[PDB]
């Protein structure tokens, strides 16, 4: 079913009920693909933002006004709203950058290569790949839930485990 | 290397930090020796973690303190002189090294058929044995340096009917 | 084996129970491999049972003991917990097998026209501190058993200067 696209994992396949990779041009699913990577990549560092402030408010390691009113990391909207703005400015300038050097089809290779590790072989890229591309959904499907209970019942993630008894901490 | 014994699913050949990636079939020997002992030594510690907790030796380990007094878990490792420890390494090192009492030729069975089967069954079962180990130890050593940071009470935290 | 090294004139050849008699040489590699390691050990005894009677370290080995206040000899041992000895003997370990932290090039020096002479002197050197070692630990040994015992009371008898 596929065209070549690494994805595809042994728990379920090609996962593709609605029917958008064959009613797709050879270069809107190229988009599609960044689409995901990109996506997947801001979620991963977004939920261990989440986790890692969140917690340092849970433990009294940063002071008593850390996320003030209950600890969520949502809260951000309120005490310091600024610091918040110029940080979404200072990404966007970096993404600029990104958006003027990439060029269409690329938008994923941040030529890091001598900067940082590769696996040497080809096979093990490919799992590489693959790995990066499922922890991104995982992420995406994690930071949208995170979202959602917060904005329902105003409490932590880990306050929200430690009370409805599902945590013995 | 990509087909040598341990190849098994779903992980089809798992080095994924490139640790196979430029040796010699020695260095690969070597990790082997190393990955097949560690495993068996983890499958007897998690026995040994086991059984304790609802049998105990009739002899008197060390001068005093006899073998049914010591604590479980990580401690025990400060509740034996450090003599007894040590000659414990050592008998375990003669063993070891020189490969002493356990060479059995009783020991060596005629596996008719079934070799490289029972050797994969053994490497993962070291892998799972090595795993178990390692959260075997967590939970004891931090719920001994802190009492509770764990919640759950008991040593063997899974198996409630031994009450511990 | 009448010519390899380790021929002095007190005793030239000395193999009185016939221990090394139709061995092959790879084995009389072993047992001189043994015997060098035995006298390097001993002699770094014959000076670790001598220091300490006159100078402690000052550090802390465990988290309450003192070197302050642990006697000298075979008393020490069960004075530090058994896992700050097992954390050494495998350092030590690190140090005999797999040789890290005791390979550095520079300390392996060229004797030149000495090579065959300094080696002697170490093998003959380590052969008169095993004797010591035994003797140190016999002392030691049966009067921390039975103290009193010999009527010498201090430890390094012979040098009474140091007032043991
Ligand atoms: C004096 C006794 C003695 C001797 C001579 C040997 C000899 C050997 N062992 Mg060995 N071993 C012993 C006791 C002994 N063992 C005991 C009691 C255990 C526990 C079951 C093991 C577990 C063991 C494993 C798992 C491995 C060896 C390996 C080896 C080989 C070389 C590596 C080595 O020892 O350097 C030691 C070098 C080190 C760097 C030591 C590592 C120290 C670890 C990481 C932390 C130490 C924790 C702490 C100090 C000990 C707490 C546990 C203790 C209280 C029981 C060699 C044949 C290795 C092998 O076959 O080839 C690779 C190997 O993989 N041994
Ligand atoms: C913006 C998010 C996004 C995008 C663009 C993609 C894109 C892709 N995924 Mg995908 N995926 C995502 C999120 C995303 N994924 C998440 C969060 C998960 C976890 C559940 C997965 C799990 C997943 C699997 C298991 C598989 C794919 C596959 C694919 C590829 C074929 C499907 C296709 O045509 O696009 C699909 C996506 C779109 C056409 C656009 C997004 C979908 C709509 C617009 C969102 C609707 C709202 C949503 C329901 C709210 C919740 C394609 C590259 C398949 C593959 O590798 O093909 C070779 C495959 O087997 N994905
Ligand atoms: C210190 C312990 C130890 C050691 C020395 C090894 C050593 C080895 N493992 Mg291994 N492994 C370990 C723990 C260990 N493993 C644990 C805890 C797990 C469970 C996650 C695994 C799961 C595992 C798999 C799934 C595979 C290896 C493989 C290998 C071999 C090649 C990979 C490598 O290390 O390079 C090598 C002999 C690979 C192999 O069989 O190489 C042929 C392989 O496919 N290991
Ligand atoms: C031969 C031989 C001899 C002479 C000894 C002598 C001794 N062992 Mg011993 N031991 C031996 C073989 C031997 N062992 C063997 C083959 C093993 C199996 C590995 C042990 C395991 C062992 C343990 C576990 C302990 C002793 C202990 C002791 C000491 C008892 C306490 C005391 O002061 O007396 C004593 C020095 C005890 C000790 O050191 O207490 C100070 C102790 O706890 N031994
Ligand atoms: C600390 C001592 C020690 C250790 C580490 C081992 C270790 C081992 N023994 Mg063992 N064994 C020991 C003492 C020990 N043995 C003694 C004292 C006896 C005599 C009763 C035996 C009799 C024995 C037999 C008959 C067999 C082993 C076997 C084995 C291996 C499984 C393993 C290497 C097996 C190989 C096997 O068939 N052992
Ligand atoms: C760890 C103990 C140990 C070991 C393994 C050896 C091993 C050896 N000694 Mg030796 N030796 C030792 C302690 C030891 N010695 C002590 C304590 C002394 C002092 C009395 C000596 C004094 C000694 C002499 C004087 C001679 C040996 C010789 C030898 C070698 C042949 C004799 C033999 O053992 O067979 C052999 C390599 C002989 C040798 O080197 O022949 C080439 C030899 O002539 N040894
Ligand atoms: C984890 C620690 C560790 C490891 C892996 C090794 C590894 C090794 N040592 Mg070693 N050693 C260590 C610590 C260690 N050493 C320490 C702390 C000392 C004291 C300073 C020594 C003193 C020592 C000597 C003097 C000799 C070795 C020898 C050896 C080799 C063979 C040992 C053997 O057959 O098993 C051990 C086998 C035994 C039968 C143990 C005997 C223990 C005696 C009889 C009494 C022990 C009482 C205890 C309280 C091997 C390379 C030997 C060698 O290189 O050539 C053969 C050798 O002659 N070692
Ligand atoms: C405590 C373990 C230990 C042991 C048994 C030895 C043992 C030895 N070292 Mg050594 N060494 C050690 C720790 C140790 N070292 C550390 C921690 C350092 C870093 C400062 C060194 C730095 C060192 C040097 C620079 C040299 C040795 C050398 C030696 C050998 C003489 C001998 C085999 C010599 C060979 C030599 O030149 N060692
Ligand atoms: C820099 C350079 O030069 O080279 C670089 C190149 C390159 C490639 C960048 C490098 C890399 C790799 C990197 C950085 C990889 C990072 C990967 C990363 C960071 C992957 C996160 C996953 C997190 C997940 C899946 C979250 C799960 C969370 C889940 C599934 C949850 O359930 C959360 C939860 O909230 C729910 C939803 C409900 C709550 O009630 C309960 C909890 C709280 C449990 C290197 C190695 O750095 C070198
Ligand atoms: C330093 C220190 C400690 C220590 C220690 C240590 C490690 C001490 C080590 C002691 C050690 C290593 C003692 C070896 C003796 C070997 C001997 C005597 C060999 C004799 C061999 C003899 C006498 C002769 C043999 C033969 O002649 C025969 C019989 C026939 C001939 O044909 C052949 C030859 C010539 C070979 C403690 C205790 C751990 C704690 C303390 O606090 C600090």
């Amino acid at each position: 079913a596929p065209p070549g696209l690494v994805g595809a994992l042994p728990p379920v396949g090609f996962f593709d009920p609605a029917g958008f990779a064959a009613k797709a041009s050879p270069e809107e699913l190229s988009r599609y693909r960044e689409v995901e990577i990109m996506h997947g990549r801001f979620a991963q560092l977004a939920v261990l933002g989440f986790i890692i402030p969140e917690k340092c408010a849970y433990d009294g390691s940063f002071g008593d006004d850390f996320l003030a009113p209950t600890g969520r990391a949502l809260e951000v909207f309120n005490t310091d709203p600024l610091w918040l703005g110029l940080t979404l400015a200072v990404i966007s300038a970096l993404e600029t950058v990104r958006l003027i050097e990439t060029e269409p089809g690329t938008r994923t290779d941040a030529k890091i290569e001598s900067l940082g590790w590769r696996p040497k072989t080809e096979s093990e890229y490919i799992n590489y790949q693959v790995r990066e591309l499922q922890q991104g959904r995982l992420a995406m499907l994690a930071f949208a839930g995170e979202v959602a209970q917060e904005l329902v019942n105003d409490k932590p993630l880990l306050v929200n485990l430690q009370d409805s008894g599902f945590v013995s901490w | 290397f990509e087909n040598e014994l341990g190849v098994i699913a779903p992980t089809g050949f798992f080095d994924p930090l490139g640790f196979t990636q430029d040796i010699d079939q020695e260095k690969f020997d070597q990790y082997r020796t190393a990955e097949l002992k560690h495993g068996r030594v983890a499958q007897l510690a998690v026995v040994g973690y086991v059984v304790p907790e609802f049998f105990r030796w009739g002899f008197d380990i060390a001068p005093g303190i006899a073998c049914a007094d010591v604590p479980n878990g990580v401690a025990a490792i400060n509740a034996i002189p450090a003599l007894g420890w040590a000659q414990i390494i050592f008998a375990i090192g003669a063993v070891d090294v020189r490969g002493w009492f356990g060479n059995f030729d009783i020991g060596k069975p005629d596996l008719k058929g079934k070799e490289e089967e029972r050797a994969l069954q053994e490497l993962q079962h070291g892998r799972l044995a090595m795993l178990a180990i390692l959260e075997l130890l967590r939970h004891d050593s931090q719920n001994l340096v802190k009492p509770g940071f764990d919640g759950l009470d008991n040593l063997i935290t899974g198996l409630p009917f031994l009450y511990n | 084996f009448e010519n390899e090294l380790g021929v002095i004139a007190p005793t030239g050849f000395f193999d009185p129970l016939g221990l090394s008699k139709n061995i092959s040489k790879e084995k009389f590699d072993e047992y001189r491999t043994a015997e060098l390691k035995h006298g390097r050990a001993a002699m770094l005894a014959v000076l670790g049972y001598i220091a300490p009677e006159t100078y402690r370290f000052g550090f802390d080995i465990a988290p309450g003991v003192s070197t302050y206040d642990i006697p000298n000899g075979v008393a020490a041992i069960d004075y530090i917990p058994a896992l700050g000895w097992a954390q050494i003997i495998f350092l030590i370990g690190a140090v005999d097998y797999w040789g890290v932290l005791g390979d550095f090039s520079f300390g392996k020096p060229d004797l030149g026209d000495k090579e065959e002479e300094r080696k002697l002197q170490e093998l003959q050197h380590g052969r008169l501190a095993m004797l010591a070692f035994l003797e140190l630990l016999r002392h030691d040994s049966q009067n921390f058993v039975s103290p009193g015992f010999d009527g010498y009371d201090k430890m390094i008898t012979g040098l009474p200067f140091m007032y043991g």
